[PDB]
């Protein structure tokens, strides 16, 4: 009897693409000619930050916007002052293949997710100087691909095990757990409301997911590869997912379909990270070219281009008011860009 | 040092005392070599393992000295979904551990185990991260396979395969066909080395294999090779 | 004797082995930059002070040939191309030097030289090297005079002067004397020592094997290729000293021995660049 | 052509017979 | 396993569905609102930016 049920579900599937497509005789493409589209934007390395030894997979911005984290393969998670450019805490890893990195929004915990799936929480704010492990988080089957503080208490993962849970500090189990994808979950994106949050899987399919509910809401599927990094836009309507066949798409949580896409044939890598500006209209992005790409969320053209990495960029980070973007690439180095 | 404040002072001195640590670290983390295991299955990465026996959910790290010369073994093949997603974390690395059955084509696990090793080992051969790393390839089975020769011949397993039923050709014509799935690689040479029941020869074999690999590796960065 | 259609025929390949082997290097350095090794910026660095001194020799050896008097260059002129010459000079000796103890040390003890990613550290090496060989290119320079054109007739010189080392001969000739052996005896005794101890390492290490021995006798024909090409440079300083014997027989062979130690370092300069990048094709 | 410019053997000119290169120094 | 894909694709329905035009409208609405407060969009001058050369 799966047959029928089979049949049926893609029966719904297909008059649930067909009514999206009767919604969408409009383009964003054809509107944005219009308004004036941006100039040409450039940004050069504003502090030049010396002090890894391996590559960097991830990074995340703090609050404050003073402060950023980012992981190397060497088992360092370093914390650094974006003014100043100095190692306020390097903290050694019990495991040095470490994948992502995480900032809490309060500013005194910190987390790193690697191949060995322990998501490895730390304190900054203790009565010793030294920072010491908080918890460890080893309910996860695969290896943590991204992990994201929805606030001091609670704590969201997403693992290469295809399943995607969030956690408790305090209590260290998985209260609630999303295994709706079917692919291998690559990243994952809060929304500034906290309330809901999106992540990128392997079957180029991404799902909106519930912190509260815990259930799938809307699913996503209008990329032809897997899905390598995704962000949330500024305003909370829609989002950006960062594939790895060399295009981006924009989906509206709304509108439920791909208002439009940003393809460009020049460009055949896939993207490593996709980041938002403040407002929205500008998103940025890093291709496995040495050298990540400035792209216009409303007109689709190259901003502008912002190279000198050695190796190829893996994270990209702008800052919560936006005034400078931290671009991390596998050569050691991280590169502030106003 | 044009301007100095108490703060500045103290942020600077930190940073230093940082940098200084992860220097010694580094030249610590640099001194002992990173080698990288793939099983294939649970048959090969358990064996090379459990032979040494001597240390100091996920990969699991063997640290273990010999001839004043860190080792440390990743066992990533526990429990993984996608291959592809994490190959270029093991990036760089001293030396790549393939441990393989001699015996495991007479039992399927997708039509053969043996036919599925060999893609795997062509997978990662082909591997742009895995170019410049060398690769080891170690024989789990040997007793085992040389006894299960006499009554199952390898003509099931490969029927391209010609030549005598010892098992001497068959572990000869073996060898030769593994090192023929890598395609225009010259910068890395495959070892090849069959287990014994002894570790000592194993340990030995894994030293040498390292010391040649890091000397080949030397020599390419003076411009010597 | 004086012939000039020789030597600009024999140093012509010279000069064009030597441009073309400088701008294969700098294509194989540009490809992977970030990927490149300190040794390849070291050897970078050798192939542009071998550039240097090539483009120093060639025009004003084929100057001379032309007249023995500068053209168009004063007596600043000559001070800061002795200068520059003397100071390329040595820092490619020098940093032929620390290449050989840097392969020396990294062969010996890999671990080490694979610590610390010791680039910047190379970097800071070679200038102060580059810096070593300009203070002491300076007091040889310094030392250097015009006598005059020296005829007792008319009232100015007619456009005759020489770029020669008119201090007394005594002192020129204990500077000279001190270069030559500080620069032949020291650093061609440590790349002899010093790659001889590389092969017995590599011949008590030893497809392998014909790698091994292939490195070993291009290190045997190296060595001896450098000595061969070093040693004329320093015998004539050493003909230069205690003997001067103004004639014209030994005038002349201390012509023909001038010209043949400048052929063979010219040859030598065309050569290191290709002969110290031919086992890594980038 | 004694009133010429050398007219003499010792000139800093070539084909003199003394030694006609300087070193390279 | 089949009937939790099934729901996953029922409740797909009960979603509230609204034009693309609108919400075009309302991203456009919140970029021209922000984009005076954008740093990266309009460049800050060095008294105000923070990070100088």
């Amino acid at each position: 009897e799966l047959d029928q049920l089979r049949q049926e579900a893609e029966q719904l599937k297909n008059q649930i693409r067909d009514a999206r497509k009767a919604c969408a005789d409009a383009t964003l493409s054809q509107i944005t000619n219009n308004i004036d589209p941006v100039g040409r934007i450039q940004m050069r390395t504003r502090r030049t930050l010396r002090g890894h030894l391996a590559k960097i997979y991830a990074m995340h911005w703090g609050t404050d916007s003073r402060l950023l984290v980012s992981a190397s393969q060497d088992g360092k998670l370093i914390i650094w002052d974006s003014y100043t450019t100095n190692k306020v805490h390097a903290i050694p890893l019990r495991s040095s293949w470490v994948m992502t990195c995480a900032y809490a929004p309060s500013g005194n915990y910190v987390a790193c997710g690697g191949l060995d799936n322990i998501c490895s929480i730390y304190n900054l704010k203790t009565r010793e100087g030294n920072v010491r492990v908080s918890r460890e988080l080893a309910g996860h089957t695969g290896y943590l691909s991204c992990c994201r503080f929805l606030d001091d208490n609670q704590i969201v993962t997403s693992s290469g095990d295809t399943t995607c849970a969030l956690w408790d500090i305090e209590t260290g189990q998985q209260t609630t757990t999303f295994t709706g994808h079917t692919g291998d979950v690559m990243s994952l994106s809060l929304a500034p409301d906290t309330r809901l949050f999106v992540s990128g899987a392997c079957d180029a399919s991404a799902k909106l997911w519930d912190v509260r509910e815990g259930m799938c809401r809307q699913t996503f599927t209008g990329h032809e590869s897997d899905i390598n990094a995704i962000c949330f836009f500024p305003n909370g309507n829609a989002f950006a997912t960062g594939s790895d066949d060399a295009t981006c798409r924009l989906f509206d949580l709304r509108a439920d379909q791909e208002l439009m896409t940003y393809s460009h044939d020049n460009i055949i890598c896939g993207i490593t990270s996709v980041s938002f500006s403040k407002s929205g209209r500008l998103l940025l992005a890093g291709y496995d070219d040495f050298n990540c790409n400035v792209w216009d969320a409303l007109k689709a053209d190259r901003a502008g281009v912002l190279a000198g990495h050695d190796n190829r960029v893996s994270c990209l980070g702008v800052t919560d008011d936006g005034m400078a973007v931290a671009t991390g690439s596998w050569d050691s180095f991280l590169k502030i860009w106003n | 040092g044009c301007t100095l404040s108490a703060e500045d002072k103290a942020a600077v001195e930190r940073s230093k005392m940082i940098d200084r640590n992860l220097r010694e670290d580094g030249e610590k983390a640099a001194r002992e070599v990173k080698l990288l295991l793939l099983g294939a299955g649970e048959s090969g990465k358990c064996t090379i393992v459990k032979q040494m026996k001597i240390i100091h959910t996920g990969i699991v790290e063997t640290h273990f000295t010999f001839k004043d010369l860190h080792f440390k073994m990743f066992d990533v093949t526990a429990q993984r979904s996608e291959r592809k997603k994490w190959i270029h974390c093991f990036e760089g690395v001293t030396a790549i551990i393939f441990c393989v059955a001699l015996s495991d084509y007479d039992l399927v696990l997708e039509m053969n185990r043996m036919h599925a090793s060999m893609k795997l080992f062509d997978s990662i051969c082909n591997n742009k991260w895995f170019t410049d790393t060398s690769i080891i390839l170690f024989l789990n089975k040997k007793d085992l396979f040389e006894e299960k020769i006499k009554k199952s011949p390898l003509t099931i397993c490969y029927p391209e395969y010609a030549g005598s039923n010892t098992y001497e050709e068959a572990a000869a014509y073996i060898q030769c066909q593994f090192e023929d799935l890598n395609k225009r690689k010259d910068t890395k040479e495959i070892y090849t080395h069959f287990t014994c029941s002894t570790d000592t020869k194993n340990v030995q074999f894994v030293f040498d294999a390292v010391t040649d690999v890091i000397i080949k590796n030397n020599l390419k960065d003076c411009g010597l090779f | 004797s004086h012939f000039f259609l020789p030597v600009s025929v024999v140093y012509v390949p010279i000069f064009v082995v030597g441009v073309i082997g400088n701008v294969l290097v700098c294509l194989v350095i540009l490809q992977h930059q970030a990927m490149k090794t300190p040794t390849n910026y070291y050897l970078f660095s050798l192939a542009v002070s071998d550039l240097l001194v090539l483009l120093l020799g060639m025009p004003l050896e084929v100057y001379e040939m032309w007249r023995n008097y500068p053209f168009l260059f004063g007596p600043v002129g000559c001070y800061f191309k002795t200068a520059l010459f003397e100071t390329v000079c040595f820092a490619s000796i020098l940093s032929i030097t620390t290449v050989s103890v840097e392969r020396y040390v990294a062969i010996l003890h890999p671990f080490r030289a694979k610590l610390q990613s010791t680039r910047r550290r190379a970097l800071r090496i070679l200038g102060i090297v580059w810096g070593f060989s300009v203070l002491f290119s300076l007091p040889n320079t310094s030392i250097h005079g015009i006598k005059f054109h020296y005829f007792p007739n008319g009232s100015l010189v007619p456009g005759s002067a020489t770029c020669t080392v008119i201090k007394p001969m005594w002192i020129y000739n204990f500077i000279i004397q001190v270069t030559s052996f500080l620069f032949y005896l020291l650093p061609m005794t440590v790349i002899s020592v010093l790659y001889y101890l590389m092969a017995l390492r590599l011949k008590k290490d030893k497809i392998q094997r014909p790698c091994r021995k292939s490195v070993n006798k291009m290190l045997f024909v190296l060595v001896l290729v450098f000595a061969i090409c070093w040693a004329p440079f320093h015998i004539d300083r050493l003909f230069f000293s205690f003997v001067e014997e103004w004639s014209e027989s030994l005038a002349a062979v201390f012509n023909l021995v001038h010209v043949v130690s400048g052929v063979f370092f010219y040859l030598s300069s065309a050569v290191n660049p290709i002969i110290y990048n031919l086992l890594s094709r980038r | 052509f004694r009133v010429d410019e050398e007219f003499q053997s010792p000139f800093a000119s070539q084909s003199r017979g003394y030694f006609l290169f300087r070193p390279r120094n | 396993q089949a009937r939790k894909l099934v729901e996953q694709l029922k409740m797909e329905a009960n979603i509230d569905r609204i034009k693309v035009s609108k919400a075009a409208a309302d991203l456009m609405a919140y970029c021209e609102a922000h984009a005076k407060e954008d740093p990266l969009l309009t460049p800050v001058p060095a008294s105000e930016n923070p990070f100088r050369e």
